[PDB]
């Protein structure tokens, strides 16, 4: 008796699962604004549910 | 006078016939992990013999 490999069963297919919401992040104001603080004072952009 | 005493005497045989396989223990059944582990070589077919 010999031990080559292991019965191995392929996934059938390719689930994918991601939350059912379509609200663009906005991206266009962080990168290119009118002003941005400077080192000493900056600023947080938090960035939730989009 | 004589006194016949039995006394248990206790002796290990064997142990639990164990196996071990690389692809389902050193790679989280993945591809690119299969590359690399047949790029090191030939440990597992030692392993396996052992
Ligand atoms: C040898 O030892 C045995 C065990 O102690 C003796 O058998 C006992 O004998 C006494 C009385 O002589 C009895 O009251 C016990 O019930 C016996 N025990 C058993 C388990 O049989 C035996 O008599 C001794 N022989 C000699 C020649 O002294
Ligand atoms: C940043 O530039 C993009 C490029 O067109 C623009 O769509 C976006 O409105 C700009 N963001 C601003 C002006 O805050």
């Amino acid at each position: 008796i010999y031990q080559t490999s292991n019965f191995r069963v392929q996934p059938t297919e390719s689930i994918v699962r991601f939350p059912n919401i379509t609200n663009l992040c906005p991206f266009g104001e962080v990168f290119n604004a009118t002003r941005f603080a400077s080192v000493y004072a900056w600023n947080r952009k938090r960035i939730s549910n989009c | 006078n004589f006194t016949i005493s039995v006394t248990t005497e206790i002796l290990p045989v064997s142990m639990t016939k164990t196996s071990v396989d690389c692809t389902m223990y050193i790679c989280g059944d993945s591809t690119e992990c299969s590359n690399l582990l047949l790029q090191y070589g030939s440990f597992c077919t030692q392993l396996n013999r052992a």
